[PDB]
């Protein structure tokens, strides 16, 4: 059989994708990062995390 | 206006003229089609098969497929009840007897073209063409 | 396809259980138009492939799963058909024991493992489809005749498939010490009628056009002589209107091997007459003389034949293995009212295969096509083409 | 002789029946011919049928590419070594048989031809021509 | 596994009707059918287009065209390769192209339609090709990247940058007349301001050409042999490098012709590059160092070759069969007959046919002086001769068109008469005209094989002659004089404006009739292959040309190609393989042998 071939990627729904904020590239990016992972800092739930959905 | 007169000949049971007669049909003459497909697609759909006459008349940019015709038809008219059969019921002979006057009150009618004494020549006539009366009068 | 059981219960006159083995794609396409959507049934596959979580851990086993159907995926081309469904049950645990409830199933069927319809809508038109084959398609026409100087099989070809429908065989002539002691000629005497009888019930032998005869030695022609001999004792005219659906070929070997050995092998056959080619060809012929002599008697194409139809006019009716086989399910039904229709008015009947000439000149012309036994012009008007 | 042949041939001596081997004389990885039949001869009981110059034989191919050997195939005698006679009243000869592979209709397998070619061929089949150096 | 194919569609748009027809190419094919793309209706110019994408290659489009407007043809994808230009689609495309090359000449032979025209244009900076694409703002840049592989991508970045001008001498010889009067005024105006060389040069030009008469009448008023030489003066006037000659053996008569050739030659000395095309064999072996052989359907396609040798192109192009390319260009091969192959008869008919006395023809400028001969029946007679010679002026005499100043002709005889300059003057369209004069011709095999089917008259019938093409126009004339009974025909230098395969149809033509019928044909004629496949006799006129002339009596096939050859100086030995004529140079001792043995060609036929 060849039948299926490419069976899931052509029955996947479409969904485009979003717009959104761009994101600096670069040494500001690092800057982003290094404030979101170090300065403010964020939770710390038992420990951290860096992305969970809900918890 | 742009017309002329008749052409008195079908041929066959297939509609739309003939078949496709509901299309050459413009050419030499000025006519299209006036029933000659819509009642046309009401010739053979209304007395289905045997064949009658077809008279195309040329009337006005347009034929007339005229599926007039008299008796073999009004002959077998000789009845009042023939529930169809489909197809090859061994030939259904519909032949049986009729009513009286086989002649003044259907064939004075037909008269006129027929010639010479009109009862003894005509109205006799008729007469023998009921095969289908198969049974003659009573 | 190969039917093990098929009983009618008692606490239900209609449907049916259906235990039935596909086996080529053809018995695919047969079991799509048997199986409807809410009929059961019950396969095996080999589930048992859990999580990871407590223990290493799976166990195996071959569990099978009883599943109503709600689905389908068939492709033909492909060789696959398989119904999505979710599981019954079976909480009687007579059946669908060691799966687990509440989860999707799905069953790529197999020419391998039988299976079992538990069928609600039962009907008359798929139990012709079940009991003479279901190729409304139609692919082949042959029959073959191997014999050595002791053994035979009679072999045939199926109203659908390369797939025997009675594999006969008599008491064949051996060589013997004298000149061939008498018990040879009587008893090939009574193969002829053995296999006309077979053929006669089996086809509507008006269905098939070949019969190979094939032997190592003189045997197949001497057997010929033979089978138009008793053709004119019985004035069999079945037999003596038609040279053509006999066809005598020699081969080395002669058990179910024989006619592969016939066929591939350029000794005996070519794109002559093997007769599933035979009125194919015979008839496509006609169908061309009338077309370019542009007489209105020959007419082509999806939308022409169907109209050249409507008119009334055609005879010899040819139909394709592309325009069918290609891809396309629903499609041949039209064209199978369409024979009936057209020899409704008038007609015989040949599918040509598109893996050859003359099918690809048919198939440039969309496959079908035909020849009438009457003038009708102007096919192409009323529809509004050319 | 016989296909694609343009010209008629005057008789000359046949110099080679049947079963005699000739030099391949072209580049076609065959390195002999073997004669299995002459076209265009007639019979007589116990004749060997034997060509000639600008004859077309019936050869295999003994010692050569094997692609060429184990086959039956056309070539045309274009050397010979029998004495033969022409017309101008020469008696003439060549030191080796040869002839060159070749298709029915009368073309050359190859491109060259090694060594002399005796006109008579020459004249008979203009493929042969083309790929000739030193005729006669 | 399978080899690799192509399909590619032409459409003559000329051919189409799409109302009667109805777009009948679209609801026949089957493609469309299915809900695909092959013909696709441009509604606009209201023409049916067809995809070489999504064609299948069924041909069933083209069965079903009433006329014949399609042609699909399948290619195992030997275009795709060398694509140059396309004019449109459904339309002509070029494929390939010929190499200059400085110092030497480089020569083009092949069938009308091929884009031999195009290729110069292309060399000359004149048109930019589209590479089968949109490429046309100027777009030299791609053209260069096209070419690479090719000897030709040198000489492109050259154009581009405009280094080097080339100097065209214009193809169409019909269309010349109109454009330019005087050049301005008369030829010798055009002469003194072109002259870029030396003032020798323009009275050695003039002297080599001869031109001399000339100078004095204007553009409009030449004849077109003169016409032809004009141009060629100013393509050597002319200060430059590449020198493109298109076509320069047109109207030219057999001895003119060669004379071009030689003086075209003498720019390669110069070690300027030249560039040469032509359907005359004698003078393009003669110009050319290389030569380039095109080959291909007329009007659909023709693709060029690699450079080959003189001899070797010349050789090929005569089998008709190309080896790498593997196409058998031409249906069938070229022969002529041996005269050992010709009919043996006891010939006279009544005893011998008419004869003429002495004739004699003055303008007052020029003066014709004819030898009594004698015409026999069933027999055919060529006329050679340069131009100018009053060849023209004779056949008129015993047309009956002219009177003669002394001399007489008068014959019981009926004549049917073919002009050589063929000019429209009819009206009418081109089937009424061949209708009138006999129909009953136009039923027979013989004229559907020669005019009919190669050209597609069925096209043309409807067309006007002032509409109508020159070589077209040429085969139809040599037909309709064939059209009409007569004891005796007359045709005059049949092969204007012929390619190789039109002309040789009409040595099949008059050969044929002439034999079958019995009757007696005269034809003039510049072409030596011509000559020899129709004639058993000869005559052959001498003297000068635009001053005085003289004519001979017939003499056989033999006697009269050596005096003719003789005048010329050029053997024409024999090839063994072709069995062409090959030409010899000037004082050599091969060529100095035949001299003592009176051979100036040779055929199947004894002799030393
Ligand atoms: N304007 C145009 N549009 C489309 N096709 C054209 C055009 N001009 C020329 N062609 C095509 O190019 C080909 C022709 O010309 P070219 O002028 O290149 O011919 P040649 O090769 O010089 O032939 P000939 O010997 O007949 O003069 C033709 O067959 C024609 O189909
Ligand atoms: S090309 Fe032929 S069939 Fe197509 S539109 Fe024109 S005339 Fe009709
Ligand atoms: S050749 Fe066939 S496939 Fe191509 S355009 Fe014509 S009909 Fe369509």
């Amino acid at each position: 059989s060849l039948a299926r071939a490419g069976k899931v990627k052509s029955q996947t729904p479409k969904v485009e994708k979003t717009e959104k904020p761009k994101k600096p590239k670069g040494r500001a990016y690092k800057r982003l990062l290094y404030t979101r992972r170090f300065v403010n800092v964020t939770l710390v739930n038992g420990k951290r995390r860096m992305n969970p959905g809900p918890s | 206006p742009n017309e002329v007169k008749y052409l008195y000949l079908r041929a066959v049971g297939g509609e739309v003229g003939a078949s496709a007669a509901l299309a050459p049909k413009i050419g030499p003459l000025g006519l299209s089609p006036k029933k000659v497909g819509e009642d046309i697609a009401k010739a053979t759909k209304e007395f289905k098969g045997i064949k009658v006459t077809v008279q195309l008349k040329i009337q006005n940019r347009q034929a007339a497929a005229s599926v007039v015709p008299s008796a073999s038809s009004l002959v077998i008219t000789a009845l009042k009840e023939p529930p169809r059969d489909r197809k090859k019921d061994k030939n259904v002979k519909h032949s049986g007897n009729i009513q009286l006057d086989e002649i003044i009150e259907i064939a004075r009618q037909m008269r006129d073209k027929s010639f010479g004494r009109t009862l003894a020549s005509v109205t006799k006539e008729i007469l023998g063409t009921a095969q289908s009366v198969g049974c003659r009068v009573d | 396809m190969k039917v093990i059981s098929l009983k009618k219960d008692s606490f239900n006159k209609g449907g049916a259980v259906i235990t039935l083995l596909p086996e080529d794609k053809e018995d695919l396409f047969t079991v799509y138009q048997i199986v409807d959507k809410d009929d059961e049934l019950i396969f095996k596959k080999k589930f048992t492939s859990k999580l990871d979580e407590a223990g290493k851990k799976k166990s195996t086993d071959l569990v099978k799963l009883k599943i109503k159907v709600i689905s389908e995926d068939f492709d033909m081309k492909d060789e696959y058909l398989k119904y999505k469904g979710v599981t019954v049950t079976d909480e009687s645990g007579a059946s669908n024991v060691d799966i687990p409830v509440g989860k999707y199933l799905s069953f790529t069927l197999d020419y391998v493992y039988p299976f079992t319809i538990i069928k609600q809508n039962f009907n008359k038109f798929m139990q012709k489809l079940l009991n003479e084959a279901c190729n409304i398609e139609y692919k082949s026409d042959t029959a073959a005749v191997v014999l050595q100087e002791g053994i035979a099989h009679v072999c045939l070809v199926t109203s659908s498939s390369t797939i025997l429908k009675q594999k006969i065989e008599y008491s064949m002539p051996k060589k013997k010490r004298t000149t061939d002691v008498l018990k040879f000629d009587e008893k090939t005497e009574k193969f002829y009628k053995a296999i006309y009888s077979a053929m006669k019930k089996d086809l509507n032998f008006d269905k098939l056009k070949t019969i190979i005869l094939c032997s190592p030695g003189f045997y197949a022609k001497i057997l010929m002589d033979k089978i138009f001999q008793y053709a004119e004792e019985e004035h069999n005219k079945k037999i003596l209107d038609n040279k053509g659906m006999f066809f005598i070929a020699h081969c080395s070997t002669g058990y179910l091997q024989g006619i592969n050995e016939v066929l591939k092998n350029p000794l005996y056959a070519s794109k002559l007459q093997d007769t599933k080619y035979s009125k194919e060809i015979m008839v496509m012929d006609e169908f061309l003389l009338h077309l370019n002599k542009d007489d209105d008697k020959a007419w082509y194409g999806e939308k022409e034949v169907v109209k050249a139809a409507e008119y009334g006019a055609i005879s010899y009716l040819l139909l394709t293995d592309k325009v069918l086989h290609s891809d396309n399910i629903a499609q041949r039904e039209e064209y199978l009212k369409l024979m009936d229709s057209v020899e409704s008015n008038g007609g015989k009947a040949l599918v040509l295969s598109t893996l050859h000439s003359l099918g690809e000149e048919l198939d440039q012309l969309t496959g079908i096509a035909c020849i009438l036994k009457y003038p009708l012009p102007d096919l192409d008007e009323d529809d509004g083409e050319e | 002789s016989g296909n694609g042949a343009q010209g008629t041939k005057f008789r000359i001596s046949l110099g080679l029946p049947v079963g005699a081997i000739m030099n391949c004389a072209d580049n076609s990885g065959a390195r002999n011919l073997y004669i299995i039949a002459v076209k265009g001869s007639g019979s007589r009981l116990n004749r060997l049928p034997a060509a000639s110059l600008g004859d077309m034989v019936m050869a295999t191919v003994k010692k050569g590419k094997p692609e060429l050997r184990k086959k039956v195939m056309p070539a045309i005698v274009v050397r010979q070594a029998k004495s033969w006679r022409r017309r101008d009243g020469v008696f003439l000869y060549f030191e080796d048989n040869a002839g060159v592979i070749a298709n029915p209709k009368g073309e050359m397998k190859g491109s060259a031809i090694t060594g002399p070619v005796g006109k008579e061929c020459a004249d008979l089949w203009p493929r042969v021509a083309s790929n000739s150096g030193v005729v006669v | 596994m399978s080899d690799k194919n192509s399909r590619i569609a032409i459409v003559s748009a000329d051919k189409c009707k799409p109302k009667k027809c109805r777009q009948e190419c679209k609801r026949s094919c089957p493609v469309v059918k299915t809900g695909k793309l092959c013909i696709e209706v441009t509604p606009t110019s209201k023409i049916a287009f067809i995809s070489e994408i999504l064609c299948i290659g069924c041909g069933i489009c083209v069965k079903k065209c009433p006329f014949d407007a399609i042609q699909i043809i399948n290619l195992p994808t030997n275009l795709e390769a060398h694509v140059t230009h396309r004019y449109s689609a459904n339309s002509f495309k070029l494929h390939r192209l010929p190499t200059p090359r400085p110092g030497q000449v480089l020569g083009l032979v092949g069938t009308n339609g091929i884009g031999k025209s195009t290729a110069l244009k292309i060399l000359a900076g004149k048109q930019k090709p589209n590479l089968g694409r949109f490429d046309d703002p100027p777009e030299w840049q791609e053209i260069i990247k096209y070419f690479r592989g090719s000897e030709l991508q040198n000489y492109f970045t050259k154009m581009l940058e405009d280094d080097i001008k080339a100097i065209i001498k214009p193809q169409y010889v019909d269309n010349i007349p109109r454009a330019i009067k005087g050049p301005v005024q008369k030829v010798g105006e055009l002469l003194k301001l072109r002259m870029e060389k030396s003032p020798e040069d323009v009275k050695r030009y003039i002297k080599i050409l001869q031109l001399e008469n000339v100078l004095k009448r204007d553009i409009e008023k030449l004849s077109g042999g003169e016409l032809q030489r004009f141009a060629i003066g100013m393509s050597c006037v002319q200060e430059a490098d590449v020198y493109m000659f298109d076509e320069p053996s047109s109207y030219l008569d057999v001895k003119q012709r060669l004379n071009a050739a030689q003086i075209i030659r003498s720019l390669l000395a110069p070690t300027k590059y030249v560039i040469c095309v032509e359907h005359d064999l004698s003078v393009l072996d003669y110009l050319s160092d290389f030569v380039c052989i095109i080959y291909g359907v007329p009007s659909v396609y023709g693709v060029v070759t690699l450079p080959a040798s003189v001899r070797e192109g010349i050789n090929i192009f005569l089998d008709g069969h190309i080896p790498a390319e593997n196409l058998r260009f031409r249906t069938e091969a070229l022969q002529f007959r041996i005269a050992d192959a010709t009919e043996d008869l006891q010939n006279d008919s009544a005893s011998r046919a008419f004869s003429y006395p002495s004739l004699k023809k003055t303008q007052g400028d020029f003066v014709l002086n004819v030898e009594e001969g004698e015409f026999s029946d069933s027999e055919i007679l060529v006329m050679m001769g340069e131009n100018g010679t009053g060849k023209t002026t004779l056949i008129k005499l015993l047309a009956g068109a002219l009177k003669p100043d002394e001399g007489q002709d008068i014959p019981k005889l009926n004549v049917s008469m073919k002009p050589q300059k063929i000019a429209p003057k009819f009206p009418g369209t081109v089937r009424q005209l061949f209708f009138k004069k006999i129909r009953g011709q136009f039923l027979n095999p013989q004229f559907q094989t020669d005019v009919v089917k190669p050209l597609r008259i069925d096209d043309i019938i409807d067309q006007e002659v002032q509409h109508l093409s020159g070589g077209e126009l040429q085969r139809v004339a040599i037909v309709l004089a064939l059209g009409i009974p007569a004891d005796i025909y007359l045709i005059d230098e049949p092969s204007a404006y012929l390619d190789s395969e039109q002309r040789i149809i009409c040595s099949k033509v008059i050969r044929r009739f002439i034999l079958h019928n019995k009757k007696t044909a005269f034809i003039v004629e510049h072409d030596f292959i011509m000559a020899t496949y129709l004639a058993d006799k000869v005559i052959v006129f001498e003297g000068i040309p635009s001053k005085n002339a003289h004519a001979r009596a017939p003499e056989s096939l033999l006697t009269g190609c050596n005096r003719f050859l003789k005048n010329l100086n050029v053997t024409f030995r024999r090839d063994p393989n072709s069995f062409r004529p090959r030409i010899n140079k000037l004082d050599s001792q091969m060529d100095k042998e035949q001299k003592s043995s009176g051979n100036y060609f040779f055929l199947d036929n004894t002799g030393i």
